[PDB]
């Protein structure tokens, strides 16, 4: 028969597989309702806590390229789903392990990839079959999906309050009819140190981390809001200009007249009836002058400096107020109005801005995050963002799956019988594929402190007539109908996980050697 | 003794916020199970 001359490709394949498997097992701990988070200390000197896999891998400075592809995989999954990043990477690891098995099992990798394609086709068909269509309008199912995703990170601490938080926010930002993929960047996240995570709050309005600049005005009622871009200072042209002084009345004419100019500015501003001022950055040139601040405070106008240009679109969306960039266009027509706006006082003296209640309800919304540790706050915001992501995923496909590994064991069973039906070495491939999917429930049991093999085997035996409703339960410490324990995740999550993992494993199999470069 | 008679009093918010923050700290640190070190650039 044909002879294989070289062995460098096989060895390098093996090296990559071992690296991937090691990374998978390193992530393996952090997973599921019993998940345990990790901490990474930056070489810079930064410290982070995390349970989500994607952040873990981004904090990884991985050397071996294969795991860098894995990190990239996790990044893609997160930018798609939000959790299951753990799940998808662990599937990747198990797949490559079975790939090893198949490599000393002498089968050429290309056939492995094609068989894997057949396997993922069967799996996607099965997964689509098993789901439960669910309308977006049913709050309680949304809430269940939330608390399903949440009770895997640290914020399970206040899961009970955080879940309605997220679901209400998303409902307020979506269009409940078009079933589009409503953007997450319309949701504002605020990392404010201090306080308690319990004290996390929703603001149906606008919140700015900046601080006031008026000394005397703190709270304003029935305030009318206006956002202005052109600077309030001595007029400085785009092109170079300069006042020349050569004569007598020039001095006082100048001084009096920049005063008069600023006076005209502020006087028109008031004549519009506004009482709350918003000014963006103008680092290129003069910002709001001090003298104009004096006038405004004299006229009792709420004022704010240093509005970031990236925030302007969000602000105008939220409070419903198009900006104004020249004096004339500033008119009572465009002045937005809000029910209340003022500066709250938290952090002892760390002060924050709230604008609650707006007659022009912007579709956007913001989140205030509280808690003691800086790191725990960052982890909490990560988890909340993941919750919003998973809700959006559910919006993408109005399909629901009970979580708790039950889809995965369902997949293993159906794929195993499919492999038994289908002949050829691809049968061996698919059997390996099912044994690969077998891992997630094993990890769930392990982090649950239960006998993994016995539990997995018994759960398959149950599932032989115990369809996806049944699965591994944490709270009872055994196997039950998970759906009635209300632990469900959207179809898109595991679907994307499987698809991405399959493509990456095929691509990895294509690899044979690594060449150091310049 | 009786601190109420003795006048030994503390404000409630002290102990309340104290216990709450202590609980949060315990939750944060206890969930740890691995550090990964990076020698600097």
């Amino acid at each position: 028969g044909a002879y294989q001359d070289r062995d460098k490709p096989a060895q390098i394949r093996f090296s990559n597989i071992s690296a991937a498997k090691a990374v998978a097992d390193a992530i393996r701990t952090s997973l599921g309702p019993k998940g345990m988070d990790k901490m990474i200390q930056d070489g810079k000197g930064d410290v982070t806590i995390t349970n989500d896999g994607a952040t873990i891998l981004k904090q990884m400075q991985v050397l071996h390229p294969a795991a860098r592809m894995l990190v990239e995989l996790s990044k893609a999954q997160d930018i798609e789903a939000g959790d299951g990043t753990t799940s998808v990477v662990i599937i990747a690891g198990s797949l490559l392990d079975s790939c090893t098995k198949l490599l000393q099992k002498g089968i050429h990798p290309t056939i492995i990839s094609e068989s894997f394609q057949k396997a993922l086709e069967k799996g996607i068909e099965i997964l689509t079959d098993m789901s439960r269509p669910v309308e977006l309008s049913d709050r309680e199912t949304l809430l269940n999906s939330a608390t399903t995703s949440l009770n895997s990170k640290v914020v399970s601490q206040y899961s009970s309050l955080l879940s309605p938080m997220s679901v209400n926010a998303v409902m307020k930002v979506i269009d409940p009819a078009t079933a589009t993929s409503v953007d997450l960047r319309d949701i504002k996240i605020v990392k404010k140190l201090g306080g308690t995570i319990d004290d996390c709050e929703l603001v149906e309005g606008l919140v700015l981390t900046q601080k006031v600049s008026n000394s005397g005005i703190t709270r304003v009622e029935k305030a009318k809001i206006g956002l202005i871009q052109f600077c309030l200072s001595a007029p400085k042209t785009d092109m170079d200009n300069q006042i020349v002084v050569s004569d007598y009345a020039q001095m006082d004419r100048v001084l009096r007249e920049e005063r008069a100019y600023i006076l005209n500015l502020v006087k028109q501003i008031k004549k519009t009836g506004c009482n709350v001022l918003l000014i963006q950055k103008s680092i290129l040139r003069d910002a709001l002058s001090d003298l104009a601040l004096h006038f405004l405070n004299k006229m009792k106008i709420m004022v704010i400096k240093d509005i970031e240009r990236e925030d302007i679109e969000f602000i105008c969306k939220t409070i419903g107020t198009k900006p104004v960039a020249h004096i004339d266009q500033f008119t009572a027509d465009m002045l937005g109005s809000a029910e209340l706006a003022e500066e709250v006082n938290l952090n002892g003296s760390g002060k924050l801005l709230k604008i609650t209640g707006c007659a022009s309800p912007g579709k956007t919304v913001t989140i205030v995050v509280r808690g003691s540790n800086k790191l725990v706050i960052e982890e909490a915001e990560r988890s909340i963002h993941d919750a919003l992501c998973v809700i959006r995923c559910l919006v993408k496909k109005r399909a629901l799956i009970a979580g708790g590994g039950a889809p995965e064991i369902e997949l293993a069973l159906r794929l195993t019988e499919y492999s038994r039906t289908l002949s050829g070495m691809e049968s061996y491939c698919v059997r390996a594929f099912a044994d690969a999917m077998e891992v997630i429930p094993s990890t769930l049991a392990e982090n649950a402190g239960l006998n993994p093999i016995s539990t997995v085997t018994e759960l398959r035996n149950r599932h032989a007539q115990g369809e996806k409703t049944a699965g591994i339960n944490v709270r009872k410490g055994g196997i039950s109908n998970i759906l009635e324990e209300l632990v469900v995740q959207p179809l898109l999550v595991s679907v994307s996980a499987l698809t991405l993992a399959t493509e990456t494993v095929r691509s990895i199999l294509k690899i044979d050697d690594v060449v150091n470069t310049r | 003794r009786d601190n109420k008679q003795a006048g030994v009093f503390e404000p409630t918010i002290v102990k309340v916020k104290s216990l709450k923050f202590a609980t949060e700290a315990a939750i944060t640190i206890l969930r740890i199970d691995d550090l990964i070190k990076l020698h600097p650039e």
